[PDB]
């Protein structure tokens, strides 16, 4: 196959937001393969090396008045700018969760099976998912697959609970996000 | 707090270049190197917004040259391949006759370079196969998600067959309804 | 896409302040650039303007950036017959291309000092007939007008600096292949004043 | 509006 | 630390191949080309960046070309020039991959591209000598030069003084008249005026000489009229000095 070796060069412009657009820490990363080697952190004020391979970089970026003062001007030019610019359908994004609730198994009651709490295709990633024994919080037992991204603006949680059954059960699932004004339930029976 | 990202790379022999922006882990938009044009992650978002496929375009000129000057500077030091994580999942929970999308999640891998065919009872499938770019990661190395919308049936079996040169063998992650 | 300039020309006496713009777009702003472009001489770059409400100033040149409004103002102090040039103003989008405004066409109108009117005839070190009559030692508010007549030709106001003796004068020259044509007769179409030296 | 790139600069060579 | 452009000028025919060369500066990454017809705002063209185009217009593409021969110029080709091209081309550089610096201009090239070549005069040079009049009223003495029937525009008017190009006391005018305003070619006439001190001019051992510099036809060009080819040449006139 395909042995040749291979060779990288990656950088990453990252705005990282606090408070809104209040606080604004901005870094621009060089990467040679796996290997940082330079970086302007907005809260240095100049390029730094971050390995002896970035040295070059540093003197001569940091020389380079022109280069050196978009940097120091990124957090507002940049940072503050593009996040204006997506606001509306990025910060302001909200997506209703749909949720489902189902038995793992169709195994008998009084034996086990673990019932699944599907929350999907919602944005943002904030959730609060809780599972209730009849209206009782069930705090243990809980299988939760954690939060997944989708690729495609929307995320998905598979939240279980272990489940003995007994001839009247009435288990349900409450779900708190964002876009929902109350908490969405649902209710699932034996 | 949230966090926006320019990603952006370069790697040789395969000349393959990459301009994105990312929101919170999901991609804003990329810009086609071929086509030299911005491609909105969702369509919607080309109407919200608008962008200079040049300032990209100019940006992977650069990188190019730099890591021309990279590699000399390193000695010509390759990369030492990351095998990634192959994950299959659907969008929402599986129902017979009702319509759903099979995600293919690669995770965690360098070099940004991946073969992803989807099998379907050990056949090639291309109808609606949809695909996002290298998207970042806080460890720097990738992920990249591949779709397949389906009709889920219990006379199928699926796979989503993952080719990278950190693997010994081509790595095959299956499902089929249960 | 297109970048406008106001006042297209611009006339300016000696030692007085002036000042134009330069209308941009608002939208994919990264650099506002300024020119100074003299006749004989290459466009030298003035300015590179990035920052919304900073002041740059090189010399008695200042130049204002305004990107919410799209507009940018040049100014000229105690303006001097050397800043008489062509001023362009361009911007630049996400790229390197810059896109170019119509420019301001300034003109320094000099300090005319101890004026002498005076019409010369001038003859050929080749000889004959062909004779040149210059109109000089006038000052900057005197305006020369074109000929009106077609076998005669005038030549527009031309100011010359005698640098070693710290002297500006004014100077046009007129000629025509007529033997009816005169000097005295030569600076009929402008205002000349009754003090002009018409020599016997 | 538009989303700005951040340009980048040559390496030192 | 300057671009460099050649020629200054420069007069072709209709549908032949000009190639303007430039020599960006040095060190420099980004290389461009500018233009500007008479009347019209100064157009981009193209960009140059690491033996590649980055940025073209519209007017490029079509029969329009950059070239790198060697890592110090820069050149445009035009392999069909119209009538449209008659421009002033400016060649750029700038240092910063990144472009957040200043361009720096060429001097340019001054390209006239004619439908025919039989409307190309070269100048008659006249210099005139000062009024004895101007001398015994102000004590001081300015020559006129002359350049008449000129086809076409952009000439290089320059006085000479023992032998050195002077400056001081020196005035030309910065647009020329037409002989024949009533024609589409029609031909040119300039002046120019050297004042200096009546002591100056009087001293016979001080020479005085006008030089135009014209650009006309190549030394690869067709030329089949009776009076001689309008080449690119220099036409002088002079004077010494007058005691009298
Ligand atoms: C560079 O690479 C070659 C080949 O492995 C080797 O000869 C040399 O030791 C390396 N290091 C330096 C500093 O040149
Ligand atoms: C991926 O696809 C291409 C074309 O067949 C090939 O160069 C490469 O070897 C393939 N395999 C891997 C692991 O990338
Ligand atoms: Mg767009
Ligand atoms: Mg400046
Ligand atoms: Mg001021």
């Amino acid at each position: 196959g395909d042995t040749r070796p291979r060779f990288l060069e990656y950088s990453t412009s990252e705005c990282h937001f606090f408070n809104g657009t209040e606080r604004v820490r901005f870094l621009d990363r060089y990467f040679y393969n796996q290997e940082e080697y330079v970086r302007f952190d907005s809260d240095v004020g100049e390029f730094r090396a971050v390995t002896e391979l970035g040295r070059p970089d540093e003197e001569y970026w940091n020389s380079q008045k022109d280069f050196l003062e978009d940097r120091r001007a990124a957090v507002d030019t940049y940072c503050r700018h593009n996040y204006g610019v997506g606001e509306s359908f990025t910060v302001q994004r909200r997506v209703h969760p749909k949720v489902t609730v189902y038995p793992s198994k169709t195994q008998p009651l009084q034996h086990h099976n673990l019932l699944v709490c599907s929350v999907s295709g919602f944005y943002p990633g904030s959730i609060e998912v809780r599972w209730f024994r009849n209206g009782q919080e069930e705090k243990t037992g809980v299988v939760s697959t954690g939060l997944i991204h989708n690729g495609d603006w929307t995320f998905q949680t598979l939240v279980m609970l272990e489940t003995v059954p007994r001839s009247g059960e009435v288990y349900t699932c409450q779900v708190e996000h964002p876009s929902v004004t109350s908490p969405l339930t649902v209710e699932w029976r034996a | 707090e949230h966090v926006i990202i320019q990603a952006e790379f370069y790697l040789n022999p395969d000349q393959s270049g990459e301009f994105m922006f990312d929101f919170d882990g999901d991609e804003i938009f990329h810009v086609d190197m071929a086509k030299k044009e911005t491609v909105w992650r969702l369509e919607e978002f080309g109407r919200f917004a608008s962008f200079e496929a040049q300032g990209a375009l100019a940006n992977i000129a650069v990188d190019k040259a730099n890591l021309e000057i990279m590699t000399k500077r390193s000695n010509y030091t390759p990369i030492t391949n990351v095998p990634p994580e192959v994950t299959v999942l659907t969008n929402s929970p599986v129902e017979l006759r009702e319509p759903n999308v099979l995600i293919c999640f690669i995770d965690k891998f360098t070099p940004p370079v991946v073969n992803v065919t989807w099998l379907r009872n050990g056949k090639p499938v291309t109808t609606g196969v949809s695909e996002t770019v290298f998207l970042p990661r806080e460890d720097h190395l990738f992920r990249k998600f591949h779709y397949l919308p389906f009709l889920p049936s219990t006379e199928d079996v699926y796979d989503c067959r993952v080719e990278h040169w950190g693997l010994d063998e081509p790595l095959l992650k299956h499902w089929e309804f249960d | 896409l297109n970048v406008e300039q106001s006042p297209q020309s611009l006339h300016v006496q000696e030692g007085d302040s002036t000042n134009f713009t330069c209308s941009f777009p608002s939208s994919n702003f990264y650099a506002l650039h300024w020119y100074r472009w003299e006749t004989a001489k290459s466009p030298e770059a003035l300015f590179v303007m990035t920052l919304n409400g900073d002041e740059k100033k090189k010399g008695r040149i200042s130049a204002t950036l305004n990107t919410k409004e799209g507009y940018s103002y040049l100014y000229i102090k105690g303006s001097q017959p050397e800043d008489s040039a062509t001023y362009l103003c361009a911007f630049k989008a996400a790229g390197n291309k810059l896109t170019f405004g119509g420019g301001t066409r300034v003109l320094v109108k000099p300090n005319i000092q101890n004026p002498d009117p005076a019409v010369y005839q001038l003859r050929d070190s080749k000889s004959s007939d062909k004779s040149v009559c210059l109109f000089t030692d006038f000052d900057s508010q005197t305006n020369v007008s074109q000929s009106k007549d077609s076998d005669v030709y005038i030549t527009d106001k031309c100011v010359l600096d005698m640098r070693s003796m710290d002297f500006k004068s004014n100077s046009a020259v007129a000629w025509s292949n007529k033997s009816d044509f005169a000097c005295a007769n030569a600076f009929n179409n402008s205002i000349i004043p009754e003090d002009t030296f018409f020599p016997s | 509006r538009f989303y700005k790139t951040l340009r980048a600069e040559q390496a030192s060579q | 630390p300057e671009v460099t452009q050649t020629p200054s000028h420069q007069v072709t025919q209709m549908g032949q191949e000009v190639i303007l060369r430039c020599v960006p500066i040095s060190n420099h990454l980004y290389f461009y080309w500018y233009r500007q017809i008479l009347g019209q705002k100064v157009e981009f063209l193209v960009s140059f960046y690491n033996n590649e185009i980055s940025e073209k217009s519209e007017i490029f593409d079509d029969q329009f070309s950059v070239e790198r021969p060697d890592g110090s110029n820069f050149t445009l080709k035009i392999r069909s020039t119209k009538l449209e091209d008659s421009a002033m081309y400016f060649c750029a550089s700038s240092r910063l991959a990144g472009g957040m610096d200043e361009q720096f201009f060429g001097p340019g090239t001054r390209l006239t591209v004619l439908e025919d070549l039989k409307n190309v005069f070269p100048p008659e040079v006249a210099v005139f000598e000062p009024s004895e009049a101007e001398i015994s009223h102000t004590q001081k003495a300015t020559l006129v030069c002359l350049a008449t029937g000129f086809y076409p525009d952009h000439v290089e008017l320059s006085w000479w003084v023992n032998g050195k190009e002077v400056h001081s006391g020196v005035c030309t005018d910065p647009q020329p008249l037409k002989e024949q305003p009533a024609l589409n070619d029609s031909r040119y006439a300039l002046s120019s005026r050297l004042r200096v001190s009546a002591t100056f001019w009087q001293n016979p051992r001080n020479h005085f000489r006008c030089q135009v510099q014209f650009y006309g036809l190549s030394e690869n060009d067709e030329w089949t009229q009776d009076r001689a080819k309008p080449v690119t040449q220099i036409v002088s006139a002079e004077a010494w000095g007058r005691a009298d």
